[PDB]
C-alpha cells in the first residue's frame, strides 16, 4: 500500500457483485431395527437378545 | 493290562456346509417351496427365507 500523511484514495465507480454461499441445513434421518442387524431374522436369536 | 491293551482307533476328517457333499446324515427330502418364508436345510445349512 502507498502510505501517506496528506494522501487518500477515492473510489470514483462501483461494481455490483452477486455471490452464492451454501450451508447444509439437515442430514438424511435413518432408523436401525436392532434384532434384524444382529438376529438376521434368527428365531433361535433373539432370545440371548432379550 | 488294559492300559497295555490293543485298541483301534478311526479318525474321521470332513468339511460340512463348504463344497458339494456326496455323504449325508439320514433326513428324507421335502418338496422344494418357493415364494413363501420357509425354514430350509439344503445340505446340512439351515436357514429361513
Ligand atoms: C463505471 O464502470 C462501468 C462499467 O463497469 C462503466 O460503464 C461502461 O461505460 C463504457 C463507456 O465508457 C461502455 O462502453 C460500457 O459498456 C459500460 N459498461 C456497462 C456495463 O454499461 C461506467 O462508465 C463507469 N463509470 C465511470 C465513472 O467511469
Amino acid at each position: 500500500v502507498a502510505y501517506s500523511n496528506n494522501s487518500i484514495a477515492i473510489p470514483t465507480n462501483f461494481t455490483i457483485s452477486v455471490t452464492t454461499e451454501i450451508l447444509p441445513v439437515s442430514m438424511t434421518k435413518t432408523s436401525v431395527d436392532c434384532t434384524m442387524y444382529i438376529c438376521g431374522d434368527s428365531i433361535e436369536c433373539s432370545n440371548l437378545l432379550l | 493290562g488294559v492300559n497295555y491293551q490293543p485298541f483301534r482307533v478311526v479318525v474321521l476328517s470332513f468339511e460340512l456346509l463348504n463344497g458339494p457333499a456326496t455323504v449325508c446324515g439320514p433326513k428324507l427330502s421335502t418338496t422344494l417351496v418357493k415364494d413363501k418364508c420357509v425354514n430350509f436345510n439344503f445340505n446340512g445349512l439351515t436357514g429361513t427365507g
